[PDB]
């Protein structure tokens, strides 16, 4: 299974996927976020779709239920995780 | 974490990468491996954890032997018959088998 | 402290067996807190109880049990036959630092996956 | 079965603390086998004892202890002050399959690294 997604005031990235991936008791939305610099490995963004990644600044957040996800970064790679954790880019 | 492996290999051979870890203890965590090419963004998480040797990516069962150790934390893996258009950079990662509400440790490369 | 849904991923002899839990209040008689799997019938509950003490010394106790059942011909509900008790107690003192406690903790946590114990548990041949 | 040098890698609160062990024979009084760290003075021995029983039920017992010391002014050798006892007992039955035993084993092995227990051990605040 796979999915597809795409100086101030912020923009955001949308998403589209098949399975809502709701496997557990509401710790479910395993959708993630990644941005990378060129000479670095990609630092971790917010995990579990709304939960403020370890060592991220507070200006990053995400929201939304399964197959409907969003960003909000107004002052200034996507992946899903059911069984094989396959995904695409953006 | 550390990272060391031979590069620029002539095609149609094996190719192996070792990695250690000096942070956590390897018993109660997991090791993840992705590739990153200029072609695609980044790819599979056919991986292992917990000491239980487990699944691979669905497309690449025909290659990708994997091993896990506990001598000192060796997670070295190998590839048979390296096809010449497999030009990318390989990345390792950690993972916690420890879901606890939603605050849950994840992906320190 | 503030406990939530503990779910463990992919444990038991191989691969694909997850395990969810839920809190089940605090027993005020002695302070024991309980965790349990949302099973079908509440007589078949994968349960994990934790506790702590107060002074002498300390008695940090983790008592885990998970019965299994079978549909024995003669009853309406399925019935428990056997148990699978397991318990682990930690004894410290007033003057122990953080280092010793963390050392004993993850030493037991790593030693429970050594091949010595998997032989001594799954096949019971001693040393 | 045939036990050898068990060495655990990189445990205790962080990073860089390995732990070697050696067998120390079998105590024939009750079957308890012993494992120990090659310490300087044999009164300071990180020790791990394992055992098993025979029938009723089973009593697979793992009893781990590791005292620490200090060079108290007044003695030649350093002397032990405190202990760090820890013990864990497993109770099965005659009719338990392989699956239940492996399940309880690695369930405890994974649950000892949950954040609930690291709070309840290194800071002792209960649930």
């Amino acid at each position: 299974h796979s999915d597809i997604v795409l100086v101030s005031l912020g923009q955001r990235a949308t998403i589209s996927c098949r399975a809502s991936e709701s496997v557990d008791n509401y710790g479910i939305s395993f959708m993630n976020w990644f941005q990378q610099k060129p000479g670095q490995p990609p630092k971790l963004l917010i995990y579990a779709a709304s939960n403020q990644g370890s060592g991220v600044p507070a200006r990053f957040s995400g929201s939304g239920s399964g197959t409907d996800f969003s960003l909000n970064i107004h002052p200034v790679c996507q992946q899903s995780k059911e069984v094989p954790y396959t995904f695409g880019g953006g | 974490l550390k990272q060391s492996g031979p590069g620029l290999v002539q095609p149609s051979q094996s190719l192996s990468i070792t990695c250690t870890v000096s942070g956590f203890s390897l018993t109660s965590y997991g090791v993840h491996w992705v590739r990153q090419s200029p072609g695609k963004g980044l790819e599979w998480l056919g991986v292992i954890w917990s000491g239980g040797n487990t699944d691979y990516d669905a497309a690449f069962i025909s290659r990708l032997s994997i091993r896990k150790d506990n001598s000192k934390n060796q997670v070295f893996f190998k590839m048979n018959s390296l096809q010449a258009d497999d030009t990318a950079i390989y990345y390792c990662a950690r993972e916690s088998q420890n879901y606890y509400g939603n605050t849950w440790n994840y992906f320190d490369y | 402290a503030k406990l939530e849904t503990v779910t463990l991923g992919n444990i038991g002899k191989d691969g694909k067996q997850t395990l969810v839990l839920n809190p089940r209040g605090v027993n005020p008689t002695n302070g024991v807190a309980s965790l349990s799997q949302a099973g079908a019938v509440p007589a078949l509950e994968k349960r994990v109880t934790v506790s702590v003490s107060q002074p002498k010394n300390y008695k940090v106790q983790v008592k885990i049990q998970n019965p299994t059942a079978c549909t024995a011909n003669g009853s309406c509900d399925p019935s428990v036959t056997r148990q699978a008790y397991a318990d682990v107690t930690f004894s410290f003192t007033q003057y122990s630092t953080d280092e010793e406690r963390a050392f004993v903790r993850t030493e037991l946590a790593a030693l429970l996956a050594s091949p010595l114990l998997i032989d001594a548990i799954d096949q019971l041949n001693p040393a």
